[PDB]
RNA sequence: CGCGGGGUGGAGCAGCCUGGUAGCUCGUCGGGCUCAUAACCCGAAGGUCGUCGGUUCAAAUCCGGCCCCCGCAACCA
RNA sequence: UUGAGCCUUGAUGUGUAGGAUAGGUGGGAGGCUUUGAAGUGUGGACGCCAGUCUGCAUGGAGCCGACCUUGAAAUACCACCCUUUAAUGUUUGAUGUUCUAACGUUGACCCGUAAUCCGGGUUGCGGACAGUGUCUGGUGGGUAGUUUGACUGGGGCGGUC
RNA sequence: CCAUAGGUUAAUGAGGCGAACCGGGGGAACUGAAACAUCUAAGUACCCCGAGGAAAAGAAAUCAACCGAGAUUCCCCCAG
């Protein structure tokens, strides 16, 4: 299923280690080996019973940084996708936006969510693998 | 799956039924079709036609295996017995030799008295 | 009588407590069952009447360091 | 336990490691026979210090002590005479200890805890092959024939 | 009182779990059937999934309840 | 050998519209290729047998995103995962076989010793069973401690409280 | 084989008795609850083992309370 290009993605990125938060941005511009302006795959999980109608959750987040506000629906699978922002941005930049929409979900956690809120934290270059954060 | 290539069918042809088993040159059974169970009940179970559909399902149900050639070896008086053995090759088969084996003892037990 | 060598292990007396708390006397025994050592100093084997929980301190210290007990308290190894 | 080694064993120790194993295993079988000692500082000490470099290289020179028994038996091919009945069938199968007794005058002074004979105690007569396991890694094979006295 | 489930033509069981497309056997009829009665065989008539909402392109299904039918471990006010 | 949890890697999933054996969501429109290409020879894996996938290689260096019919977009690139499952690593459990050192031995023989007790020693047979302890479900009148109402034209029965 | 088990001799001490008290090991039921199973009676009766003139306990991994007290035992309060 592999190619060259990719085989490269791979060896920077181990999905088999949970990384730090100063480590994620530094190898997120590592991860896009294309000529062309690309985006970041934020993909947050979520620790309530998507199965059961009062936790399924949708907002949107006044971001400073663009990618504005961006809106997001969540899924029946229980993890919601949206994208906060591009490559080529500074490394302190983005490092707000992150913190930015996780405590917005602070805001959205239901009072019927059954377990740790916060699961798993990996964001992920449009052509690249996921970084994992704590 | 395994894909065995020789196999050896068993034709039991009673009275009644007609129960034809497909099993490889050892023994082991891999599939088998009744006259009974190809539904004709009752008076129809015991038909030399009823073998025929007993043999034709029997010759499927054996393709995972995929037999090329097979041998016979019929088993039991029965109305079937040699019109089942004709569906068989005109299935697809290649019959290489055709024995009987019917068991008849040399004055073993006393069979029944019944039917007045 | 069922008295752990090692240890001292005796017999002790307790409830039988049940659903309704009937108290019926029972007696809880010690888990002894004969085994033989292997002594190294000697260099053969050596008898003694162990608990479960008795063999454990015979391999935690010393087999000729347990029986330098025995040796001191006069009960025949 | 956290055992410490003599011998290198069938299957885990490789001469002086630390394996924790079974308690029984240890207590029954390592220990008795000399292949380990219990892991208390004095006794690690006492090997990899001493015994690390002494006991441990002696401890093959017993493998080459055996490694002689290896061709003790130039011959390896002993006749034992015992009654048997018609056609084969010994009378009396001898056994183990016979077979070492045999042996001991006309070659190995092996005794009866080494021989190893796969082929049931020797009830038959004929040409036998029997198998000498004088250590854990070398194996000597000795040919053998009864005869019907 | 909690942990699990099952609810389907008149009726016993399927399929659901792993979403879109409901099958099966008796009970009734047209006969065929034979100088006939009996047996047998073929064809046809009958539930839109217990019900109310959420989600989805789509709900019998996934999930919230109710009505419950139960399998129980319990059961020291 | 065989279940299960988990990790990684690689598969996996045809109402119907229809070039698509597409599950949801989803970011951006180039990946891709000569760290040896489209097409094809052939077997295997899968198979609602519709149409995928794929080791080596003659060949020889291309293949296609939006575009369009769809409720949806193209495993060209990618992330978190659902159902079905494949190898490995790893973790324990449940079975079958073999073995010997624990343990059993109310087998033989020798000794303590003129002693059918017992202990010890070679050896034979079983063998991680058996049996014993602690915990636990069941059974249990074998045994134990007890209850088994009052009124009542005497008590019982009936009736009542 | 060595060696232990065992055998023999000598030295030293022990055994039994005694009214209660004392420590430990085992341990009832009648009775009360107006019945009775938890509970009570009672760790009492009784049995057993051991020592003394007393015996047991005993110099804090104890309390207290953010101030302090200082091993154990017994008597009076605390307090029915």
């Amino acid at each position: 299923k592999l190619t060259k290009r990719m085989r490269v993605i791979r060896e920077k990125v181990d999905a088999t280690k949970q990384y730090d938060i100063n480590e994620a941005i530094a190898l997120l511009k590592e991860l896009a080996t294309a000529k062309f302006v690309e985006s970041v795959d934020v993909a947050v999980n979520l620790g309530i019973d998507a199965r059961k109608s009062d936790q399924n959750v949708r907002g949107a987040t006044v971001l400073p940084h663009g990618t504005g506000q961006v809106r997001y629906r969540n899924d029946k699978n229980g993890i919601i996708h949206t994208t906060i922002g591009k490559v080529d941005f500074d490394a302190d930049k983005l490092k707000e936006n992150l913190e930015a929409l996780l405590v917005a979900l602070k805001k959205a956690k239901p009072t019927q969510a059954k377990g740790v809120y916060i699961k798993k934290v990996s964001i992920s270059t449009t052509m690249g693998a996921g970084v994992a954060v704590d | 799956r395994k894909q065995v290539s020789d196999g050896v069918a068993h034709i039991h042809a009673s009275f009644n039924n007609t129960i034809v088993t497909i099993t490889d040159r050892q023994g082991n059974a891999l599939g088998w079709a009744t006259a009974g169970g190809s539904g004709f009940r009752g008076s129809r179970k015991s038909t030399p036609f009823a073998a025929q559909v007993a043999a034709e399902r029997c010759a499927d149900a054996v393709k995972e295996y995929g037999i090329k050639n097979l041998e016979v070896m019929v088993k039991g008086p029965g109305p079937g017995r040699e019109s089942t053995i004709r569906a068989l090759n005109a299935a697809g088969f290649r019959i290489t030799n055709i024995t009987d084996v019917t068991p008849i003892p040399h004055n073993g037990c006393r069979p029944p008295k019944k039917r007045r | 009588s069922r008295v752990c060598q090692v240890t001292g292990k005796r017999p002790v007396t307790g409830n039988n407590r049940s659903h309704a708390l009937n108290a019926t006397k029972r007696r809880f025994l010690p888990n002894l069952h004969s085994h033989r050592f292997w002594v190294e100093s000697e260099k053969r084997f050596v008898t003694l009447r162990v608990s479960a929980k008795g063999m454990r301190v015979i391999d935690k210290k010393g087999i000729d360091t347990v029986l330098a007990e025995l040796r001191a308290r006069g009960e025949k190894y | 336990m956290q055992v410490i080694l003599l011998d290198k064993v069938a299957n885990l120790g490789s001469l002086g490691d630390q394996v924790n194993v079974k308690a029984g295993y240890a207590r029954n079988f390592l220990v008795p026979q000399g292949k380990a000692v219990p892991a208390t500082k004095k006794n690690i000490e006492f090997f990899e210090a001493r015994r690390a470099e002494l006991e441990a290289k002696l401890a093959e020179v017993l493998a080459a002590a055996n490694a002689r028994a290896e061709k003790i038996n130039a011959l390896e091919t002993v006749t034992i005479a015992s009654k048997a009945g018609d056609e084969g069938k010994l009378f009396g199968s001898i056994g183990t200890r016979d077979i070492a007794d045999a042996v001991t005058a006309a070659g190995v002074e092996v005794a009866k805890s080494e021989v190893r004979l796969p082929n049931g105690v020797l009830r038959t007569t004929g040409e036998h092959e029997v198998s000498f396991q004088v250590h854990s890694e070398v194996f000597a094979k000795v040919i053998v024939n009864v005869v019907a006295e």
